[PDB]
């Protein structure tokens, strides 16, 4: 049995109300009942999701009124928080209950809209202290953007890197909502020895177009 | 036209037996007869679990008994009565339901009917036959055993929270004894009963997909609906049925069920519980036939593509006792 | 209602763990328990049901490898695991499911969640424990954008998870942004910590990570100067 949601992300402005989806491959109506046997969870990082519906529109005891669900046909289902605000960011997901192994959405991200922000964009070489270990770690550094999508492309003496690459994203910053990103390049000394021009270059719906950052040594 | 109206009974009660069931039937009851009408052409459409006559038959039952067992003591709604409590003589007898004038029974004489929707062999009858108002949980003893193939009724097979009442066609002897003191014990023919499964197995496929079919015993609720619990010589027997709903169904020698006499028990003519004497003195011993079962079936979650259907012993209702007797018959207004 | 985990567990492929759960506030007698799995970057899904009845079920892919189990006496619940794989390492959570009891004595059995473990990590390697080796991330011209500059500390090269980083012992908080571990090709983790400060406080402040790997009992403090 499997569930679909959408969108993967999603951004949703400070008062207004998301809007999430849930597809059903099958029908979770259980006809004795006659309610739709699908649950919606939140979860928030470092926690345990938390049960916010069950039988598809039934709120849980404690639950915000703002949160709500609906169910058509057995099969496509909606959460909808009202009065979205800063505590209602996290992943939602839903889940199956109708038939055995229970089975999970796959997760939509909920973050809050804002204006865009290009990110300030910072490049590191390895410091000769890593070099003396024998590895080269160069690091480039999108510094508070918005919204999360953005890409980093390595190029060294212009050629493009691939899987000599790592990332990592912030969750959304609860003050401003901005994302920070690291981008990292990993050579051996010898591979790091073999060129000359290091440029991490940035592309982001906040920049006209992309920004390159480089560095020669 | 059908019709609701307040069917009188008849048995073979005696005047001069103590028995309470005689008893009570003496002046409850008219002295037992028979006319049978076939109508030709006719098709009627039934429902047992819509029959009047079901909800009369309890009446009069829980009039019997309140007659007849009186507790010792009583817990109703909060409520506490004590009173005398005597032990009687017990032994059921058979009670036929009659209409009385400008009213007739139509029963249904179809083969493995089910119990509702149309008959298309139905005949008038002045009375219904001979019902032992055996009162017990998950077996059914002493009833009227199919005459053709094994059937099983509901109400909405697709709920299971609605009973599933189980009729053989051939019986299965228990024999039940308290020697020589709340300690007691039912014998069974291992041979006997896994036929029994087998032909339940078989029409429960028919039902519901031939699903693989797994029994499990009772779990979850008050003794009355855990245990097979039933009434043998004025004593209320609790026989722990484990070893008759361990089961599973894909592709020799005694049963030996522990039983204990109860005097606390929680009561089926009404919410609350009553407690009654503790058990005479001497041999208590019952051989009943097996005529039927009540089941119930797990729910929620299961496996859509190979759905394997769960049962246990069910009951409680003993008006699913009565209509199990009474599914052939309705009474309509001529 | 309470159900506390126990974990977690570091572990070498192929070696066995166990993790348990207890639960208080409600009737054990009457409630089934299971196990689910969440990934890193992931990703929920169910592993293991033990109903009230100590009937189990276990997902295909890792039957006959992982185990439920249910001790009504103690209301404690047990998953063990055999054989574990680098894959296998998640986070593991004990949840309450739903036991429905009718009437005439049916049970209806519903696996969603309203009650749950705080979760415990289940890590699978052949990495030894390693203290971080830390990098300065010194700022420079190209670190340097008009007023902010930007500084930080590399901390390659851990195992296991977690890492604490601070900065001049805890004096400065705003602007740090420490970034997630990933895990690298080594089975060996790496983050980074940056911190964006006034340009001009550059030569005039001293800035200083405080690195805190507790599993291998190491400190580390890395002074981050320009160059
Ligand atoms: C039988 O039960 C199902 C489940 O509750 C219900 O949806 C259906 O309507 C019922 N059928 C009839 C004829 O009442
Ligand atoms: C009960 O079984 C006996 C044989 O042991 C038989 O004579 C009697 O007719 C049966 N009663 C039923 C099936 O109601
Ligand atoms: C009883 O019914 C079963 C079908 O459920 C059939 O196979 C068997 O022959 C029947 N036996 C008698 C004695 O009628
Ligand atoms: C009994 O059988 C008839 C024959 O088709 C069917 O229409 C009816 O639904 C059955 N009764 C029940 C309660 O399922
Ligand atoms: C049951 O009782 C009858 C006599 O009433 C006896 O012939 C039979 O052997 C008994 N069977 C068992 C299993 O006790
Ligand atoms: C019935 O007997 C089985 C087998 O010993 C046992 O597991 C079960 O607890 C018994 N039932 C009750 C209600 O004690
Ligand atoms: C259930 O049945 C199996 C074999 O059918 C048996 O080994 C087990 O003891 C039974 N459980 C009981 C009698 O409680
Ligand atoms: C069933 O009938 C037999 C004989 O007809 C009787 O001895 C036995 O006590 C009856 N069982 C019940 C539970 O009334």
């Amino acid at each position: 049995v499997v569930m679909t949601q959408s969108p993967e992300f999603l951004a949703v402005s400070l008062g207004e109300r998301a809007t999430l989806e849930c597809k059903s491959s099958h029908s979770l109506l259980y006809a004795p009942y006659d309610k739709d046997a699908l649950v919606w969870y939140q979860q928030k990082p470092g926690q345990p999701p938390k049960l916010l519906l069950d039988w598809a529109s039934s709120r849980r005891s404690g639950v915000s009124d703002r949160f709500s669900a609906t169910s058509a046909s057995g099969r496509y289902f909606t959460l909808t928080i009202s009065n979205f605000r800063a505590d209602d960011v996290a992943t939602y997901y839903c889940q199956q209950t109708r038939w055995t192994p229970p089975t999970f959405g796959g997760g939509t991200k909920v973050d809050l809209n804002r204006t865009v922000a290009a990110p300030s964009v910072f490049i590191f070489p390895p410091s000769d202290e890593q070099l003396k270990s024998g590895t080269a770690s160069v690091v480039c550094l999108l510094n508070n953007f918005y919204p999360r999508e953005a890409k980093v492309q390595w190029k060294v003496d212009n050629a493009l890197q691939s899987g000599n690459s790592q990332e990592s994203v912030t969750e959304q910053d609860s003050k401003d909502s901005t994302y920070s990103l690291s981008s990292t390049l990993t050579l051996s000394k010898a591979d790091y020895e073999k060129h000359k021009v290091y440029a991490c270059e940035v592309t982001h719906q906040g920049l006209s177009s992309p920004v390159t950052k480089s560095f020669n040594r | 036209k059908e019709a609701t109206t307040t069917l009188f009974c008849a048995s073979d009660a005696k005047a001069y037996e103590t028995e309470v069931h005689n008893v009570w039937a003496t002046h409850a009851c008219v002295p037992t007869d028979p006319q049978e009408v076939l109508l030709e052409n006719v098709t009627e459409n039934f429902n047992m679990w819509k029959n009047n006559m079901v909800e009369q038959m309890q009446e009069d039952i829980i009039s019997l008994w309140d007659q007849s067992l009186k507790p010792c003591v009583k817990l109703t709604g909060g409520s506490v009565i004590t009173q005398a409590c005597p032990k009687v003589s017990f032994e059921p007898i058979p009670i036929h339901y009659c209409t009385p004038a400008g009213f007739a029974i139509l029963k249904c004489n179809d083969r493995n009917f089910n119990g509702t929707g149309p008959c298309k062999n139905v005949s008038t009858v002045q009375c219904t036959h001979g019902i032992k108002p055996v009162v017990s949980t998950q077996l059914l003893l002493n009833g009227s055993l199919a005459e053709a193939e094994v059937v099983i009724r509901s109400e909405n097979f697709t709920n299971n929270a609605k009973t599933i009442i189980i009729q053989l066609n051939e019986t299965v002897e228990i024999n039940c004894t308290r020697p020589n003191i709340r300690q007691a014990h039912c014998n069974i023919s291992r041979a006997t009963w896994n036929s029994t499964l087998k032909k339940i197995v078989a029409k429960l496929r028919e039902q519901f997909g031939n699903k693989t079919i797994v029994f499990q015993p009772s779990s979850g609720g008050d003794p009355e609906i855990v245990m097979h619990s039933f009434n043998c010589g004025g004593e209320f027997f609790y026989c722990n049925t484990t070893q008759l709903f361990n089961s599973t169904w894909n592709s020799e020698g005694t049963i030996t069920l522990p039983c204990r006499i109860k005097q606390i028990i929680n009561m089926w003519q009404e919410v609350g519980k009553a407690m009654y004497a503790p058990p005479i003195e001497g041999q208590i011993r019952c051989s009943s036939n097996i005529t039927g079962l009540l089941l119930t079936r797990d729910g929620g979650n299961n496996n859509k593509t190979n759905g394997t259907e769960i049962f246990r012993p069910g009951g409680g209702d003993m008006r699913d006792n009565w209509r199990s007797e009474l599914y052939k018959y309705k009474v309509v207004k001529i | 209602m309470k159900l506390m985990q126990s974990g977690g567990v570091m572990v070498r492929p192929g070696e066995s763990a166990t993790l348990s759960c207890v639960a208080s506030g409600f009737d054990f007698s009457r409630n089934g328990f299971e196990w689910l799995r969440q990934g890193p970057g992931k990703g929920l899904q169910w592993l293991a049901t033990v109903t009230f009845e100590s009937k189990t079920h276990v997902t295909a892919s890792a039957r006959g490898r992982f185990t439920i189990s249910r001790d009504n006496s103690r209301r404690t619940v047990y998953l063990q695991m055999t054989n574990l794989q680098p894959d296998d390492t998640a986070m593991y959570f004990c949840v309450k499911d739903q036991t429905i009891f009718h009437k005439n004595g049916a049970v209806d059995f519903f696996s969603y969640f309203d009650l749950w473990g705080r979760g415990a990590p289940v890590i699978v390697s052949a990495a030894s424990t390693k203290g971080p080796s830390v990098f300065p991330l010194a700022p420079s011209s190209k670190s340097t954008s008009g007023g902010t500059a930007a500084l930080g500390c590399l901390v390659k090269d851990y195992f296991p998870e977690p890492v604490t980083v601070s900065w001049n012992s805890g004096a400065l908080t705003s602007g740090v942004h420490t970034f997630p571990a990933v895990l690298q090709s080594s089975g060996l983790y790496s983050l980074s910590s940056v911190v964006t400060v006034p340009s001009s406080s550059l030569g005039t402040q001293t800035y200083i990570c405080n690195v805190n790997h507790k599993p291998s009992n190491t400190k580390v403090d890395k002074r981050v100067e320009p160059k």
